[PDB]
């Protein structure tokens, strides 16, 4: 009972998984930039900030 | 009959391979090759937080970038003050056996579990001036590795025994669970809406979950062992994975494959801990080798490498500002780096 | 002469150097700090303030060949060259006496040697070699000992043989006595347990290890105060010899600093991590 | 994903042979020790026998120790386990399993029931 | 400067009240030797822990050996795997390991290739394991009613000889003290093949119902911490 049923639910996952929207790797990637240049100016750790307003030193 | 079922399964995965396949036409390695180098990156421990006696194994960096919680096998849980190292409160521990640590996004809650696989929460309003627990959430039949507050009121949590479960403070008991995965659930990373949330477990599988409607709704591998972080990407619409095959990978939930991997041939240890930057531009992953290596998640090109600790790198956390980075290690020393 | 001058300056400039790395070095880091290192610190302390205090006054009377200074400070020079010889001693014993401790009683060291318990013992020993040292001065006992033959000018160590054979007793034979009977204990532990682990199937270190500990303290030492009780009969030797075997105990007191860190690996440890990167 | 399959195997008389071989992909074989697992039904799962990386490193258990032989190809990515003379307590299902970390001679779960790094197995059985 | 130096002084006091606490723990956190009961499923460790003491994952122990404080974790309602919570225990002063001598399977060679996992663990290296041959009394029943076990599946037995270092106790045959060093040479040679040593194993014959367990535990412990001493001072 135990094995049929475990089967029976992967079966049913893998049939959802199947069933579901997907979008092309090329605009994710391009949303990953335009989301990373997008938001490069407020990065310390990108660019060093100067101890004029750095808290650690 | 088994034969007909595991023979389903096994086209069923046949046509989703293929699927994804068919939308590879293109990886981001070779189009981000357009993309100015960041060069390599200068990191200094600014602060060091000493008062720990054994290794620490879990720490949370707070919503302010001011206040953070680490806790150790000692059975101690600290707060400290980042700028000027203060301790704020000592909380001796029931279980001296911690494996994780979380703290409230209104900082008026801290949580904390590890194999005795019960979840307390101590609440910091300190009416009489003590910390007290304010409730203990009791169930899992398997060691509580990670646990994560979605607000005041709801905290997620996950065990080793492949289910997690999402409590309700106030009544106590579990409202929804995950039962998706096969082998022991290592960390949970909440997305930036909290409405999705992902787990890694010793199977090499990541999972994706929905918390409001409680299933899984996307399934990640390629890993070659267990996976023992996972971390969003800022956005929302990626995380990055850290395994014991010395391999990071960044997966995409729009793409649902991996853009990128990121290894190294000299690196052989695993990764422990992983967390991006604020534009998530710089990768840092923690590695058992006594040392953390920053990642350029767009050219996969090592910035630079942090070797301040003297023992395994347990735990690494990132402010929610970025203004600095924390990192904890087994030497029970915490180094901060700007 | 030049040379000897020479020679000298760089002993002490060595010698200072030395140990004031290795306070400096127990300092900084957190993690030497451990009771047992209390006592190397201090002995490490104690040669630093022999070499900054009766060191130079020594090498200039040699040098020079007449005292340039007060005679009551002579008097204080020689008070605190003793009380300084007779502190290193006793915390060599006290450090022998807490390894002792920690090897032949580990679950019960914490117990039976407490912070509070260390820091009494090293006040105990350092007031202990402070009496010894001026209570003649103080009391004039000097002056009951007549085999003291007249000051030509230059004034050195009394020999009269109840007060030097009773300091040089008290001062340098029962903590060597001890140190060996401590060693020994040591000793016959490490090979009992060098046997049991080869009892397992599926030496030489040690000794020697031990063997040079001893014996750097046992030749250096041992020839200064035979001398001092050849005097204290007031045999005839040449004063040159004595000088001499006088700056041996000195460069011993500037070589012990040294030996201990190579031979604890928690020391060897931190000094690769801090003195390569520089 | 990572997946495992058992390949050869069936009913044989006793003193016969048999050859069962171990197909490995989505991962580098060569950097994984391999271990062979056995089920016999009623009973719980038990080691059988196991081979390092590089194949220098070859132990058996003592029931099967000078009967059975294993082997690994990394070229190929195959895991062989030559079975001879066999007898009616051999009757079991035989699964092939893969250490779970690299570059390390230690393995804890291979066998504790619910180990996922292991394949699906075949059925092995010896009759008159 | 008066507002902020309000919050400092109070901030002070806390740091300062915070690290007395933390030191007068820290004497009792050092005091106190941390050790890990583990062992097979159906073995005796139930018998000893009992003895000892006379749906919570874990369990702990408290006892004090001549005013020595001991504290010991059995763990309690964990799944099978243990390659990801075992790494918990890399500090605690020594392993306590009990197999049986003797659901049931080949459970001796099972027991074998834990203890090989076990020492073999990069973590675990520098942590000693204590090892007790339990069941031995049952052993000697076993090997004196003629069915044997060890015969038909250990081959090599029937070639191996009792080692002249052996110290049997009287009133035992031959074969029951040539099979029990032979377990024990099997455990010696696991333990003894890397050659590290960083750490060293305890071998113990001990029946279930034993009293001087805990003396065992305690000489077991003691040598581990004073051996951990001589390395540290560079002898060994
Ligand atoms: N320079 C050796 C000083 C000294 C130390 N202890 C002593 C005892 C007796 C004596 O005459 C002299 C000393």
């Amino acid at each position: 009972t135990a094995s049929i049923a475990q089967a029976r639910k992967l079966v049913e996952q893998l049939k959802m998984e199947a069933n579901i929207d997907r979008i092309k790797v090329s605009k994710a990637a391009a949303d990953l930039m335009a989301y990373c240049e997008a938001h490069a100016k407020e990065d310390p750790l990108l660019t060093p900030v100067p101890a004029s307003e750095n808290p650690f030193r | 009959e088994l034969d007909q079922l595991r023979q389903e399964a096994e086209q069923l995965k046949n046509q989703i391979r293929d699927a994804r396949k068919a939308c590879a036409d293109a990886t981001l390695s070779q189009i981000t090759n357009n993309i100015d180098p960041v060069g390599r990156i200068q990191m200094r421990t600014r602060r060091t937080l000493r008062g720990h006696l054994a290794k620490i194994y879990a720490m949370h960096w707070g919503t302010d970038s001011r206040l953070l919680v680490s806790a150790s096998q000692d059975g101690k849980l600290i707060i400290w003050d980042s700028y000027t190292t203060n301790k704020v409160h000592a909380i001796p521990l029931r279980s001296s056996w911690v494996m994780t640590c979380a703290y409230a996004p209104s900082g008026n809650y801290v949580a904390c579990g590890g194999l005795d696989n019960i979840c307390s929460i101590y609440n910091l309003k300190t009416r009489e001036g003590n910390v007290r627990v304010s409730r203990e959430l009791a169930g899992h039949t398997g060691y509580l590795s990670c646990c994560r507050f979605l607000d005041d009121n709801q905290i997620v949590t996950s065990s080793g025994d492949t289910t997690c479960a999402l409590w309700d403070i106030e009544t106590g008991q579990q409202t929804t669970t995950f039962t998706g995965h096969t082998g022991d659930v290592m960390s949970l990373s909440l997305a930036p809406d909290t409405r999705l949330f992902v787990s890694g477990a010793c199977d090499a599988s990541a999972k994706l979950w929905d918390v409001r409607e409680g299933m899984c709704r996307q399934t990640f591998t390629g890993h070659e062992s267990d996976i023992n972080a996972i971390c969003f990407f800022p956005n929302g619409n990626a995380f990055a994975t850290g395994s014991d095959d010395a391999t990071c990978r960044l997966f995409d939930l729009r793409a649902d494959q991996e853009l990128m991997t990121y290894s190294h041939d000299n690196i052989i240890c695993g990764i422990t801990s992983v967390s991006f930057s604020k534009s998530g531009r710089l990768l840092l992953a923690g590695y058992d080798d006594f040392n953390c290596n920053v990642w350029d998640a767009l050219k996969a090109d090592r910035a630079g490498v942090l070797a301040g600790h003297d023992n395994r790198v347990s735990c690494l956390g990132v402010t929610d500002d970025g203004m600095a980075v924390a990192t904890g290690s087994w030497d029970s020393f915490l180094k901060i780096w700007n | 002469s030049g040379w000897v001058a020479a020679a000298l300056c760089v002993v002490i400039a060595l010698t200072a150097a030395a140990n004031s790395l290795l306070i400096a070095l127990i300092c900084t880091q957190p993690a030497l700090r451990n009771t047992s290192n209390f006592f190397l610190v201090s002995l490490f302390t104690s040669d630093l303030m022999v070499g900054l205090v009766v060191m130079p006054p020594a090498m200039l009377n040699a040098l020079y060949g007449r005292w340039v200074l007060a005679r009551g400070l002579c008097l204080l020079w020689t008070a605190f060259d003793v009380m300084c010889c007779s502190a290193s001693i006793l915390n060599l014993c006290l450090i022998s006496l807490d390894r002792y401790l920690l090897i032949l009683s580990p679950l019960r060291y914490k117990l039976r040697m407490t912070p509070l318990r260390a820091l009494a013992l090293v006040l105990g020993a350092w007031s202990l070699a402070a009496l010894a040292s001026f209570l003649p001065l103080l009391l004039g006992w000097h002056e009951l000992g007549h085999a003291r033959p007249p000051v030509p000018g230059q004034c050195r160590l009394l020999a009269s043989l109840p007060f030097v054979l009773v300091a040089s007793g008290l001062t340098f034979f029962l903590p060597s006595g001890a140190i060996c009977f401590t060693y020994c204990r040591i000793l016959l532990a490490a090979r009992k347990q060098a046997v049991q682990v080869a009892s397992l199937t599926t030496a030489l270190k040690a000794s020697l290890t031990l063997g040079i500990l001893l014996g750097m303290f046992f030749v250096t030492w041992l020839p200064f105060f035979v001398a001092n009780i050849v005097q204290a009969v007031c045999d005839c030797i040449s004063p040159g010899l004595f000088d001499v075997l006088t700056w041996l105990g000195y460069c011993n007191s500037t070589m012990n600093p040294i030996i201990y860190p190579l031979f604890m690996r928690d020391f060897k440890r931190a000094l690769g991590r801090f003195l390569p990167c520089p | 994903q990572v997946q495992l399959q058992e390949s050869g195997g069936g009913l044989v008389q006793p003193g016969g042979s048999l050859r069962l071989s171990c197909a490995a992909s989505g991962f580098t074989f060569s950097n994984y020790k391999m271990n062979w697992v056995r089920q016999a039904p009623g009973k719980g799962l038990e080691w059988v026998s196991d081979i390092s990386q590089s194949g220098a490193s070859i132990s058996y258990t003592g029931s099967v120790k000078g009967r059975f032989t294993i082997s690994r190809d990394n070229a190929k990515n195959t895991l062989y386990l030559q079975m001879n003379s066999l007898k009616p307590e051999d009757t079991a299902v035989y699964y092939c399993a893969r250490c779970p970390a690299p570059f390390t001679r230690d393995c804890f779960d291979v066998t504790s029931t619910t180990y996922a790094y292991r394949g699906q197995g075949t059925q092995v059985t010896v009759s008159s | 400067t008066e507002d902020q130096r309000n919050e400092e002084k109070a901030q002070r006091e806390a740091n300062k009240k915070i690290e007395k606490q933390l030191q007068k723990d820290k004497q009792v956190y050092r005091a106190t030797h941390r050790l890990l009961l583990l062992g097979a499923g159906e073995s005796g460790k139930n018998t000893i822990v009992k003895q000892m003491r006379i749906t919570s994952g874990i369990f702990e122990t408290k006892f004090q050996v001549d005013k020595v404080n001991f504290h010991m974790f059995d763990v309690g309602a964990q799944r099978d795997e243990r390659r990801k919570w075992i790494q918990c225990f890399n500090d605690v002063t020594a392993i306590i390991f009990v197999v049986a001598s003797s659901n049931q399977t080949n459970r001796l060679q099972a027991a074998l290739k834990l203890f090989d996992s076990i020492w073999n663990n990069k973590w675990l290296r520098d942590t000693s394991v204590i090892l007790f041959l339990n069941k031995q009394d049952l052993l000697a029943e076993k090997v004196l009613a003629g069915k044997s076990k060890i015969e038909d599946y250990f081959p090599e037995f029937a070639r191996y000889t009792t080692p002249e270092d052996a110290t049997p106790e009287p009133g035992e045959d031959p074969r029951v003290t040539r099979a029990k060093y032979f377990i024990r040479d099997e455990f010696l040679r696991i333990s003894t093949a890397s050659g590290d040593g960083r750490h060293y194993c305890y071998p113990h014959f001990t029946c279930a119902v034993d009293t001087e367990n805990i003396r065992r535990v305690f000489n077991d412990c003691r040598d581990i911490i004073q051996r951990m001493h001589l390395r540290q001072y560079e002898l060994l």
